[PDB]
């Protein structure tokens, strides 16, 4: 808030760490103690290219973001604003440092993730979303690129620029964000002005889409034409591939389906989602009592599991080199290796924006004369 | 969609499977349970089973993995084979019927400290025809 | 006392070891053994022990006898230094010749003679290029002078020393044979750059910054003047190539000297630890360490009586490098220097075991231990296990002197602060930051009024009468008179460009104050200074660079006058970018450094000032008529070019009956009119006729080469294309570019601009050049033209015209877009990848392994035999060059991409099976089989013939190119199936695939 001299004589900048549309992240060191941080330096003159109204609007937006982020401070999983410096030409926002980049790089390098890390990531995201909704604050900017990762697999939300308070009984009627993550309510409101609005709840669909992209490996909805993608999203006809979802439990699929519901009222809430059996765990208890039927059922279940484990082990198949000659995509290791090699070869053409996306790599459609029928 | 009773039953079964409460099945415990019924899988077989069940090479089984395994819908043919194997385990004697003595012996082998009156009450409640034996239809219906 | 006895013993050892062969009169010791020669490096290195002994004696002498001993030792050191200097000063002609151009024929001899200090060999019988020897000699001469040992008597020697400073100041872009006098790794010496020479040269220049050679009784002209840009360039080069000695040697033990006792020139202490650990883990042995991998010196093979090693070092020089305990005796000094004692004890104990006792029972250091000629097979299987025996000469004066000095220092008689009076042991202390001062001046009254209108207060060039300003080329010309002598035939410093580090500081000339503006605001050299955005970018980069190092004393100072070209089109207001930059400069933050503005009057009190003393006084007529009457820049340029080519190289056109107007004068005048219209369609064209050259082009080329990349000038095909694999002089580079560009003219300008942009972008973001090994300017230009044509959907000529009209900022943006990488889609992507041949990061390693399990990889006749696997290593560049040459036979980029994918899938599949094919694999057959399978599968589905088209000259369906890489219908599955079928075709009816 104060004079630039305080910053100048308190923090020593260092080499660059990242770049943005109009801001660059640089490392800084605290003198009175040598602690490392990140500083977001924002130019509010746009290098002298903006008209005064744009500068004023940018300053107002930055101030609103700062004052909204001030209240939420305290949660272990949110970015912490440590210090703030302001001048006529620059803002300096000092934050905790992370170490590694966002989830985009991790997903690109690993292609796809397993359920073990997905469980923890989803638990943390659901807890943060529940806290934010309890504080009557919405985000509307939940994207994989807006999550930071630490050395111990710790993720904290950031990029609260689009967040805004919602007074009770109100209904927002604004359209923002990437088209792929836009809920049906936003599109309906944009097309028709009679829609009441959308709500704290439009922040579930984004979580469901993030889960689907993390698991399957490609976004549920995507197409080369914006109109076709919007129409498909409106229809709501998400489908699971044949040789893609044959090695996943039914609970995960049920949870994903519950998350993505066209009707806003039927959509699962954070508290309801956290109660799903997928997150069920036990530590200790000794108050399990039931009738003889319960004991019989438990013994039968134990015996059945003991019998079934051996059969499940035996259900494996050999390399089947003839099978490889016939069709190599059936085997899981072959598909994994092919995907990894393809991503490594063509991994420099995946970037932010609708023009380029991960779904552009995989081609599950049967390229043939069927491609003639595209749309009306 | 499961229920509270189903979750409690699954937790009780998992606790029974793990003789020493540690939070993991453990290869030694798995081998002990396998040998209790009269099976002797080799160490390589146990390692292969653990690797197949687990999603990584940690070599341990947690509660979520057990819940996922026990929540699968096995259809009919595989379910029929599993139920036949379970009956054969319970049908060690070549008679095709379940008696109180057989159930008591099975519980004792599994490590259950029950009483004769308790087993008699359990068999009486389970039985429908009142002949003291359980048929295939009753066993299949009670499986759910 | 014990100290006296120890000193007497050490003096006796030194007298019996080194001083016994001083060769009076000359003062130069023989170069060991019965060779009868004097190498410069050994003579310099052999005096440190005597110097240290004398220094120790001097402080504790307090007696006549000790006084005499110290005087004698100092006199001996001075005599040796003067004797060495005589040989160098006897060859002034060679230094004068070498000052201009760089060649091995005009280099000082490396092995001088005994009495009469004559030459022993010619200029074509030895490697006469060693920049390290002169550097270390100068460093030790500077160090000794501060101690108090006079070595310079006459003033003429000062001029020779100053000239010699320019002889080594170009060590960061000059190739030398090396310290080992064997060129590169293999024999048949070819000059190549190495880190040791630059590291040793950097230290020498810094020492002589202001050290007078006359002691405390000098005069106005007694100090050697050196620049600062060269030191920073050497530091950057060293940092870039610190891990590796050169581009051919993975690691060399000579780096210890650079990163140890002599000539501390290193930063980022982590690098020191990393290189030390690498050396320890790679070169450490049982009785010493090896110089570098695959050296055959003193081997039971190689036919010692023959030279120019034949290219047959498959395994005849593997794991049998003999030893060199000098690298061991360096470690004790390195450890004992700063803070290490346990390491010192460990290394002393290790060295004591490998010692040999000779006559009188005194220490003696053997040169190397040779492996027995019989026990050779065992070593190949059990390295560093078989015992060795001494071999070669072992009167090693160098190692013996170093060990004696180390032992004496460890004894505690002398402290580290005596050997290095200049305090060179504190190069690892961080420096926090510096503050940059900037002054803004107005060219005329109008500029001042415009600036004051917006609230900026400045002063015109007037009103500062006592201070004056002029360009930097004047300063460069003024510097061409330092150390100039007529009797000795010395021409002084050659002309060279001046960097920011030199212009920033103030100057004094005959009781006057002068300031020189930066060099990048000069519009008389090139047009790069005509763009405001480029000016801002260069200003930001210069500010950051200046704020980074600034290893001088006092704050910097930059003058940035506002010229007439910085105004808008109407000429009534400065451009928006200039105003934004000026506003940002205030408030103490611009670019990446703190900037403080004010007036020169205040800055005068606190700013570095340099005092210069050497400056003190001691029918063509019809065509001409058509040109005069005709208008339009196109016609004017056409007629001027035609006249210049035909008859007007310097002939007077006689256009003006009063003034003799030459063609060159008219062409120069046309620039004034072209610059106002900003027509970038003939400004480049006119520049071609005048043949303007970009300054610092050689520096950019060297920077590009130092990153392990190969350049290339000239469009395809061969033999027009060239290969600049080593640095070349400015004239050589210019003539090579002109020859490659042919008569296109504009191609040379475009190539120079592209090189400048690439060099600029390399420093900031050295991560976009991955997946690339060879840079080709012609291919880049062709790709840019094709991309522009596709974007505009116009003809090739229209695209070329549009590209020629792009401003420098537009060209930079297009280049960045192309580099970043950001039917019709997949085919375009494949073509773009093939044009730049962006191979993965580990293609060569995978290629080498497979070769390890097959007889080769034939590609349309040409075969890459697997025998090359044992003749090379994956890290070497020859294997990569051969692989690229084999892959580049096909002209179609799509075919290249398909072949790369096929090779990768074959490598991935080869792991699963466990067998050796024992046959040559043809990639084209696999590709054709996959294409046929895809065609059959598509036909089975029911696709009509139109979709399944055929290429005109490739035979592959177009849809295959468009097909996505991965997926259940991608090309990877088809390629894998084809490869599996081909492998089965040549397998003994069994696969046994298991993983």
């Amino acid at each position: 808030s104060h004079s630039a001299q305080d910053f100048y004589e308190n923090y020593e900048p260092k080499e660059i760490l990242g770049r943005g549309v109009s801001s660059v992240v640089r490392r800084c060191i605290h003198k009175p103690t040598s602690q490392e941080y990140a500083v977001k330096v924002i130019d509010v003159t746009g290098g002298g290219s903006f008209s005064p109204e744009e500068v004023r609007e940018l300053r107002e937006a930055t101030l609103k973001e700062v004052d909204i982020l001030r209240k939420v401070s305290g949660h272990p999983n949110i970015i912490q604003l440590k210090d703030t410096y302001e001048t006529n030409t620059f803002f300096f926002l000092v934050f905790d440092l992370m170490k590694r980049g966002e989830l985009f790089d991790y997903l690109t390098e690993k292609v796809t993730l397993s359920e073990k890390e997905t469980r923890k990531i989803m638990r943390a995201l659901l807890e943060v979303i529940c806290t934010l909704h309890k504080l009557n604050i919405v985000h509307r900017d939940l994207k994989p690129e807006n999550i930071l990762l630490d050395d111990n697999m710790n993720i904290k939300l950031t990029d609260f620029g689009f967040s805004c308070q919602l007074e009770p009984g109100e209904r927002l009627r604004e359209v923002c964000g990437t088209p792929s993550y836009l809920a049906p309510e936003i599109i309906e409101c944009s097309m028709n002005e009679d829609h009441p609005g959308y709500g704290k709840e439009v922040d579930m669909w984004s979580t469901g889409v993030i889960m689907y992209t993390l698991l399957a490996g490609s976004p549920p909805f995507w197409h080369r034409k914006q109109m076709l993608m919007l129409r498909m999203i409106m229809s709501g006809n998400y489908q699971f591939g044949s040789p893609e979802w044959d090695d996943y439990s039914d609970t995960v699929k049920d949870l994903v389906s519950r998350f993505l519901v066209v009707q806003p009222q039927n959509r699962y809430t954070a508290e309801e989602a956290l109660a799903h059996p997928f997150f069920q765990q036990y530590l200790v208890e000794e108050v399990r009592h039931f009738s003889p039927r319960g004991k019989f059922k438990v013994i039968a279940l134990t015996v059945l599991a003991s019998v079934r484990i051996y059969y499940q082990y035996r259900r494996v198949k050999p390399v089947t080199r003839e099978i490889v000659i016939r069709d190599p995509y059936a085997l899981r290791p072959l598909r994994r290796l092919i995907d990894a090699y393809a991503f490594r070869i063509y991994g420099h053409w995946v970037k932010k924006g609708q023009q380029q996306n991960r779904a552009a790599l995989f081609e599950n459609t049967p390229k043939a004369v069927l491609l003639s029928l595209a749309e009306e | 969609q499961l229920t509270e009773e189903q979750i409690a039953e699954f937790k009780e079964a998992f606790s029974l499977f793990d003789k020493d409460g540690d939070g993991t099945i453990t290869t030694k415990e798995l081998g002990t349970v396998m040998r209790s019924l009269g099976q002797n899988p080799t160490e390589a077989e146990l390692q292969d089973m653990i690797n197949e069940v687990d999603a990584d090479g940690n070599g341990t089984i947690d509660f979520p993995e057990f819940l996922t395994m026990m929540a699968r819908k096995m259809k009919d043919t595989d379910s029929e084979e599993e139920i036949r194997e379970a009956f054969r385990v319970f049908d060690k004697d070549g008679n095709g019927y379940i008696s109180a003595a057989e159930l008591r012996h099975v519980m004792t082998n599994l490590g259950e400290k029950l009483t004769d009156e308790e087993v008699d009450e359990m068999i009486r409640e389970a039985d429908i025809d009142g002949d003291g034996q359980v048929n295939y239809e009753e066993f299949v219906q009670m499986m759910t | 006392s014990n100290s006296g006895v120890r000193l007497d013993g050490y003096a006796r050892l030194v007298q019996q070891t080194i001083l016994c062969h001083q060769n009076p009169v000359t003062g130069l010791l023989p170069a060991s053994y019965d060779q009868k020669d004097a190498w410069v490096r050994d003579n310099v290195y052999s005096i440190l022990a005597v110097w240290g002994l004398g220094l120790a004696y001097r402080k504790n002498a307090d007696r006549d006898e000790d006084k005499a001993k110290a005087y004698e030792l100092e006199q001996s050191v001075v005599k040796l230094m003067r004797g060495l200097l005589h040989c160098m000063i006897r060859q002034v002609d060679k230094v004068e010749s070498f000052k201009y151009s760089q060649s091995t024929k005009d280099s000082l001899h490396a092995k001088y003679n005994t009495k009469t200090c004559a030459t022993v060999v010619g200029d074509d019988q030895w490697g006469h290029l060693q920049l390290d020897a002169t550097s270390v000699y100068l460093l030790f001469l500077a160090q000794m002078t501060a101690s108090g040992l006079h070595i310079i008597h006459s003033l003429d020697e000062v001029n020779f020393i100053q000239n010699l400073v320019f002889y080594i100041e170009a060590a960061y872009k000059t190739a030398d044979f090396g310290i080992w006098e064997r060129g590169d790794k293999t024999n048949q010496g070819i000059s190549e750059l190495n880190a040791s020479s630059v590291g040793m040269a950097k230290a020498a220049l810094e020492a002589l910054d202001e050290l007078d050679l006359f002691g405390v009784k000098g005069g106005p002209q007694s100090v050697i003047h050196v620049l600062a840009d060269e030191v920073q360039h050497c530091q950057s080069i060293l940092n870039s190539l610190l891990p590796r000695a050169s581009t051919s040697k993975e690691v060399d033990a000579s780096l210890l000297s650079v990163v140890s006792f002599p000539a501390f020139a290193v930063e980022d202490s982590q690098l020191v630890e990393l290189t030390k650990q690498e050396i320890i883990t790679k070169l450490q042995g049982r009785y010493g360490c090896c110089r570098f991998l695959r050296d055959g010196y003193k081997t039971p093979k190689e036919d010692p009586n023959r030279l120019y090693y034949e290219p047959a070092e498959l395994k005849l020089f593997e794991n049998i490098e003999c030893e060199w305990p000098l690298f061991w005796t360096y470690f004790i000094l390195d450890g004992v220097f700063s803070g290490n004692a346990e390491q010192v004890q460990e290394y002393k104990e290790a060295l004591e075991a490998v010692l040999i006792k000779g006559k009188n029972g005194v220490p003696l250091l053997p040169e190397l231990y040779s492996v027995p000629p019989d026990r050779v097979d065992e070593e190949y299987q059990n390295p560093h296990t078989v015992d060795r025996v001494p071999m070669g000469k072992l009167p090693h004066m160098w190692g013996q002197s170093l060990y004696i000095l180390g032992s004496l220092m460890a004894e505690g008689f002398l402290a580290p602060g005596e050997i290095d009076p200049l305090n060179r042991r504190f190069s690892t202390v961080p420096k926090p930051d510096v503050v940059v001062q900037v002054s803004i001046l107005a060219e005329t009254e109008e500029i001042k009024t415009i600036l004051k209108d917006k609230g900026i207060y400045v002063e015109t060039i007037a009103e500062v009468y006592p201070i004056r300003v002029q360009p930097a080329r004047i300063l460069s010309h003024i510097y061409s008179s330092l150390g100039c002598n007529n009797r000795m035939k010395l021409s002084g410093r050659p002309y060279r460009h001046m960097g920011v580090l030199g212009t920033s500081k103030l100057y004094d000339i005959r009781k006057t104050i002068f300031t020189f503006t930066p060099q990048f605001i000069d519009q008389q050299q090139f047009y790069l200074a005509l763009d405001n955005k480029m000016i801002v970018e260069m200003l930001r980069t210069d500010l950051s660079y200046l704020c980074s190092r600034w290893r001088m004393t006092g704050q910097p100072t930059i003058t940035f006058p506002i010229s007439h070209s910085m105004l808008d089109e109407d000429g009534t207001s400065l451009n928006s970018s200039i105003l934004a930059a000026l506003r940002k400069m205030q408030d103490g933050y611009f670019g990446g450094a703190r900037v403080q503005t004010g007036k020169l009057s205040e800055f005068l009190t606190t700013s570095c000032c340099t005092h210069l003393s050497f400056m003190d006084p001691g029918d063509f007529k019809a065509l001409v008529l058509q040109l005069k009457e005709t208008s339009s820049l196109q016609e004017q340029a056409d007629i001027l070019y035609m006249l210049y080519t035909m008859k007007g190289p310097d002939w007077n056109t006689e256009l003006y009956n009063e003034r003799s107007a030459t063609v060159r004068e008219l062409l120069t005048e046309l620039y004034g009119k072209v610059g106002e219209i900003r027509h970038w369609g003939l400004i480049r064209y006119i520049s071609g006729i005048l043949r303007k050259k970009v300054e610092a082009l050689d520096e950019a080329c060297t920077d590009l080469l130092s990153h392990q990349k190969h350049l290339t000038v000239g469009l395809p095909p061969e033999p027009r294309e060239k290969t600049i694999s080593a640095p070349l002089p400015y004239e050589a580079l210019t003539q090579l570019i002109d020859e490659a560009s042919e008569g296109d003219m504009s191609i040379s300008i475009l190539t120079q601009e592209i090189m400048v942009y690439l060099a600029m972008y390399m420093r900031t973001q050295p991560g976009l050049f991955a997946e690339m090994f060879r840079l080709r300017i012609g291919l880049i230009i062709q790709v840019m033209a094709t991309e522009l044509a596709h974007s505009l959907r116009c003809s090739a000529e229209e695209a070329t015209e549009g590209l020629m009209n792009l401003s420098p900022s537009a060209m930079k943006n297009l280049l960045h877009h192309i580099l970043s990488g950001k039917q019709g889609q997949w085919q375009r992507r494949r073509r773009l990848d093939g044009a730049l041949n962006r191979v993965p990061v580990g293609f060569y390693q995978k290629v080498w392994k497979v070769l390890q399990k097959c007889h080769g990889l034939s590609v349309e006749g040409f075969v890459l035999p697997s025998s090359t696997t044992r003749e090379m290593t994956p890290g070497e560049i020859k294997f990569s060059v051969h692989v690229e040459s084999v892959l580049n036979r096909v002209p179609q980029p799509e075919y290249r991409q398909l072949l790369v994918e096929a090779i990768l899938v074959l490598t991935m599949l080869a792991d699963i099976e466990i067998h050796s094919i024992g046959s040559i694999i043809a990639v084209e057959k696999i590709v054709h089989i996959a294409n046929d399978l895809f065609l059959q599968e598509q036909k089975t589905l029911g696709a009509d013939d139109t979709m399944l088209a055929k290429d005109p000259a490739s035979g592959i369906c177009t849809l295959l190119y468009d097909s996505a890489p991965s997926g259940r219908f991608g090309t990877m599955t088809y390629l894998s199936k084809a490869a599996a079928t081909y492998v089965q075709e040549f397998l003994p009816h069994s696969i046994c695939a298991m993983q």
